[PDB]
């Protein structure tokens, strides 16, 4: 099981990033994609689940109406999409794999750093 | 829900059997998670089904407890452990938790 | 037990064997009854402790008892 | 298939004539007296039957016995306990009678054991009237005996309260049975639209008794605990011993078997005790599989079966049936199909219901008719018109009638 | 017979409508405001209609006089009394209501004695806008009511939980009716395979309605009490007055009956109010058997009735039924069985529904064609072949075209 | 009154008469309404005879009033 | 009308089998042990599958506190309340458990609100494994699920109770669905009776697939929440995606619609979802009327179709149907009736199923019939008898072969 | 929320639309358990006291629990 992400990218505040994360080494349709956000010297936060088999999405309350999650699964590669970005928002995100029969993640990216900032 | 680690720090010596608890608020079901994040790193299983061990890690650690309370134990303390454990759940939306760091 | 089932490709049904029987004939009936009897609108003044229940689940009774005294002739339905 | 061939009964003819009878203003006195000093009692009636009777709990008893320590006593001051909560339990029973009664207009099914518990039924199979072994029968399935009985309201007077609870009896028992599935059969041509179908009408219960076969064409109707099948014989049909013999073969002149066919096929499965059938047509997908391995088999076009043992679940184009568990053995008679033997050309294309007998008689027929109205169109050409009736010697040249010049 | 009819439709528009309607934001302030110091309201809606309120509990007064004794007085004590009496009984009701709802998705098909007791029914009854006769009638039948009557939970507010119990409307009362029973009717002949079978199909009942007979296909949706029948117009057709000409007669030309033509016999037993008609056709034993004296009577082959006058058991091939006993005067009515007027041979086989015009017009067809054939084919045999066309004026002799020889 | 019925052989059908109408043809929408209240959960810090059950009796009320508030609009079926 | 060609299958055989391999005299033990200090285990049977076990009620520990300063020779020292508090209130859970599994006899009614309370059922929810997309579907949506579950009694052993509970698993979500209506259509012939009618047969619910559509011909068992509808495959029957052309077009060479026919008009009424369709045939009244302003429409005779809008009751004959009033946008095509297109002499008169095509077939072959019979019968004298065989060589005069006098 | 009606006259057919779908294909058997005791049949000397109820509702679990016992066999 592998699972890839961009590179680190910058953005003025206000605007829109989007981040990629492709998955291989299993089935892509049969499990759950998860996304979570760690501030630097902060705890974990979880942001949102996308199902890639029906497409259907779940986001976090605290998230509600800034993040969209989709999904190409001829390519098999999930993207996060983040809108109307803030000064705190920066932090590293992680893409991940929840499985079905054991509730748990086994499954972590490299990660991927965003830098948000006006200079 | 809201999730609570009683530990918020602990440092210790090598060979000592060290224990974490974590406590909720509201219906927890009985599955909990124990993660370990090396720093620079990803986090990683180590406790699922709140009770059953994952496969590869060394048998030291354990996990056990129902209701509101679930305690971690490392029976023997090992140079290569100092890092950091956190705790999850599933409520209905997910939750993790402040988490503790086992330095030395 | 032996339960046994045969296919037959050639009609395409399957029968299944073995089974033992029981059926029914006819009814017998049996009538069954519960002694009861009126209740006296007198039962006491003020409460105390233990003299509200007297007629809480007695004036429910004293009901009871009647809707099932409309129930008078008509024929039930089969 | 068979459901219009039933009759139709009232079930509780019997118990609401009881009730009639009972309502003759004497029998409620004597029922009152005769069971003034036990519990258990056989009366005689007017009409000139006798009944048993029982009393199942007697609130004048107590009742009467504390309305003296409620104001010929202590007015309104703490009795005592069990005269708070033994009254609280008491109209619990009567409440919940009292509900179903009035929720179901008179009659009620199955009975409730409020009505009636364990220990009076007991009390009633150990005082029936009836051989041993039938009440060794009824003291197993008690609660298909409360599933199979019919409870009637019958009147309330001045302090009686009465009703009647009908009991089955289990007349016949220890017979062998079986039952017959069944499952749609076509041609297996690759050419959509010429397919005639072909499927068994008589499935159900049969079961044997005083040397006929009783049938039971709804099989929601028979019931079946452990080995053992409960069914009524107010929905059976009433069969000669040879009907077996449609199953070993289905061209027996002895007897004549019911068919069913149409244009129409689908795909589809049964579920049997020990086995499944699938019948497999078109252009889906259908398998069985396991549920340690996966997929174990895959059907053809045509009707198939497969044994309980090491399937598990029945993958038919989208549904997903689960076959049984029971343990047994079966066995695959092979032979050939007998649809493949009639002519598709002739085939009748529907009926509701008929019998393999009279649909030779209509292939027949079809035959009959064409080959009568073939061969009299053989003799055309052998046709001459008609000669003019002036009484010229028309001659008969070139197919017409001429007039004669050639050797004339 | 007839199922393949009836239309359908939403049971519980109106309820849903009132309900949608209650979510305007307009109405909810205002039943809770119409219904401040009394039990009954009539209240309009935004929409334009006007209808009955009613509440039947009341907990938040309880509620907080209760909670200065379980807070306010000495904090925390066990000192208060008979509380208890007042709290189990009134949690029990919203307990039990709750769980009723909730089991069946919230639209109960009956309404329990606990959403309403008979007091408020009869309250309701009490202040329906109708007539004193429809008042009369729901007074003495508060058993059916409730079978007919729907519940639907609907909106739930800041303190206010309200549902709406839907009610019957009585349109159309006291009219005559009767009720209908059909049993088959086939040929006793002796040899097996060469039997035919008609039966009429138009079983059910018959209510007249301004002039209109409506119809009930299904015996199972119209309850009856004694001898006043209750009935629903969802499942009604409309038809002429003439059908009841069909009661007499089959044969007039004003109204077409209804039958259904088979070909299989199975002797069997229709119950009906005071008698038992029996088909007894072939092999099987048919026997009516009285209480006291045993067998009274035994039948023979084809279709018979029995009264109830002295006769109260029928058994048929082997089945045990019962008859009713309800106080009514029979009477027998001799006459021919139509099944004997028609030709054997040419019988049509089988129709799901057909009508005697339509099996009278398809015998005649296939007559007049089956003789027009014949009459042409009586001819064959005195045909002579088509004369080469060979210039040649060949004679008619010996039956065929040759050189003529004999007078030339 | 008087059930008569008829018996016809050439048909062999049963005709049953003297019964009286009874059908519907229309509806009736009365609204039943129940008044609820907030009760608050926290009322008491000690036990007492009494106080033990009221907790308990009301913590099954909350949960009545919760459970049938998730049926929020759940569609009416018949 | 579709409801035969359904497959028959089991319902509770995985809980069956569940229930049978927990007989093995040391799963039990096993159980017991693993779920020894906790809640809600996963446990792997000797089967070698993994099941989730679930503790609800716990006795064991309160009965043995509670017992001994009872059963001890204390002389039943009563000492205070909360104890029949704590008791009294418990054995009614278990009480009402065996109320229901003895009235039921083992499989019981969609789990019962005392088998699993709602809490107990959300925490099973989290416990059960699936993906996380499963979640709100069937998390707001517990009272149709409930009705979807079943429930089985298994084993009671040393201390231990347990019961297994069925759960409906969704697989398949989103996909768009659509519900076919149908009524009947007839033409309009001065002479009663004269007349034809014919229908469709494919009402019911369609839902695309995997590629294919499931086609469920039992409208009354499938569900519909706010714009979601719910019921199982068990029901259903597996079509090319091309039969969706059938709603668009009725001619088209690629799939071949289902229909019916018969010779009997009447009218009556289907209401949709959003409107309502009427087919008022014969003298019958039909009227569309408003809530406010009265009757609105008079319908000709025919079919015809009204939205809800500005709509409230349909009345035809002597009935009444109300309508719905979901807020939608209809939309009328016109047309033709395409039973114009029809020769009433050769028009099939009785099928129970048949297909546009087979009927195209049949009335094709009845016209070359006749024709074929009408041009042979056309030859009729064009024919004349045979002479004697006798060898005279006489000559076809009048039709008859006299002898050679007229020109000789 | 979007749904509408289509009238084929031709046909005299009404076909909706915009539903949306959810099926059933698989079953979870999930087991559940409740403990029990085996419940001592010891008499008190005297239960005339308030300890009348405790005699009495007790036979009612035994009578509960020997007839879940009967219907064991299914």
């Amino acid at each position: 099981v592998q699972l890839v992400q961009s590179g680190a990218e910058v953005k003025k505040p206000g605007a829109s990033v989007k981040v990629s994360c492709k998955a291989s080494g299993y089935t892509f349709t049969s499990y759950d994609i998860n996304w979570v956000r760690q501030a630097t010297g902060q705890g974990l936060e979880w942001m949102g689940w996308m199902n890639p088999n029906s497409g259907n999405t779940g986001y976090a309350q605290k998230f509600q109406g800034r993040v969209t999650m989709t999904r190409q699964t001829s390519r098999s590669t999930a993207y996060m999409e983040l809108s109307s970005l803030r000064s705190e928002d920066t932090a590293v995100y992680y893409c991940a794999r929840e499985d079905w029969g054991s509730a748990a993640f086994d499954s972590w990216g490299q990660g991927t750093m965003v830098t948000v900032s006006s200079a | 829900i809201q999730l609570t680690q009683s530990p918020s720090t602990l440092s210790a010596s090598v060979n000592d059997r060290v224990t974490l608890t974590c406590r909720a608020s509201q219906s927890i079901s009985s599955w909990l998670a124990w993660y370990q994040q090396k720093p620079g790193k990803a986090p990683k299983l180590l406790i699922y089904q709140a009770s059953s061990l994952q496969s590869g890690v060394p048998s030291r650690f354990t996990g056990s407890g129902s209701g509101t309370e679930f305690t971690l134990t490392i029976s023997s303390l090992q140079p290569d452990d100092f890092a950091t454990y956190y705790c999850q759940q599933f409520n209905s939306y997910w939750t993790f938790g402040q988490g503790t760091k086992v330095e030395i | 037990q032996n339960i046994t089932e045969e296919f037959y490709q050639s009609t395409c049904s399957a029968v299944s064997k073995g089974y033992l029987s029981a059926l029914r004939t006819g009814w017998y009936t049996s009538v069954i009854t519960i002694e009861l009897s009126n209740i006296k609108e007198n039962k006491c003044n003020g409460t105390d402790a233990k003299v509200k229940l007297i007629k809480q689940e007695l004036d429910k009774y004293k009901n009871a008892v009647t809707e099932l005294q409309l129930l008078m002739q008509s024929t039930p339905a089969t | 298939f068979l459901g219009f061939l039933l009759g139709v009964g009232s079930a509780i003819a019997s118990g609401v004539a009881v009730c009639k009878v009972l309502h003759l203003e004497g029998e409620v006195n004597k029922i009152k007296s005769a069971l003034l000093s036990t519990n258990k009692a056989v009366v005689s009636l007017s009409n000139g039957v006798s009944v048993l009777t029982f009393k199942v709990l007697d609130l004048k008893n107590y009742i009467d016995k504390q309305l003296l320590p409620i104001l010929n006593k202590q007015s309104c001051s703490i009795s005592n306990i069990e005269t708070v909560i033994e009254f609280q339990q008491k109209n619990n029973r009567l409440l919940e009678i009292t509900r179903e009664f009035s929720v179901n207009a008179g009659v009620t099914t199955p009975v409730s054991t409020y009505m009636l518990t364990n220990s009076e039924l007991l009390s009633l199979i150990n005082d029936m009237p009836i051989t041993n072994d039938q009440k060794k029968l009824m003291s197993n399935n008690v609660q298909i005996v409360r599933q199979q009985s019919y409870s009637i309201m019958c009147i309330i007077k001045e302090e009686v309260l009465a009703y009647v609870v009908q009991l089955p009896l289990y007349g016949v028992i220890d017979t062998p049975c079986w039952k017959l599935h069944t499952s749609p059969l076509c041609t297996t041509n690759t050419k959509e639209g010429s397919n005639i179908c072909l499927t068994r009408t008589d499935r159900g219960w049969y079961c044997d008794n005083a040397g006929s076969v009783s049938f039971f064409p709804q099989a929601e109707t028979c019931k079946v605990q452990s080995n053992r099948v409960f069914c009524d014989t107010m929905n059976s049909l009433t069969l000669p011993s040879e009907v077996n013999l449609c199953n070993v073969d289905i061209f027996n002149p002895k007897y004549d078997c019911k068919i069913m066919t149409s244009k129409t096929d689908v795909s589809s499965s049964v579920i049997t005790s020990l086995g499944a059938i699938v019948s497999c047509y078109g252009k889906t997908k259908c398998t069985a599989s396991n549920k340690n391995r996966g997929i174990i088999k895959t059907f053809s076009n045509g009707c198939d079966y497969v044994s309980n043992k090491g399937v598990d679940t029945v993958s038919v184009g989208n549904t997903l049936y689960y076959v049984n568990k029971q343990e047994g053995k079966s066995l695959y008679v092979k032979g050939e199909p007998i649809i493949n033997f009639y002519d598709p050309l002739v085939f009748p294309s529907d009926e509701f219901d008929a019998s393999i007998s009279q649909v030779n008689e209509k292939i027949n027929q079809s035959l009959a008719f064409i080959r009568k109205s073939d061969e009299l169109l053989s003799a055309i050409g052998g046709y001459i018109p008609e000669a003019p009736r002036d009484g010229q010697a028309y001659v008969r040249k070139d197919g017409e009638w001429v007039l004669l010049s050639t050797f004339l």
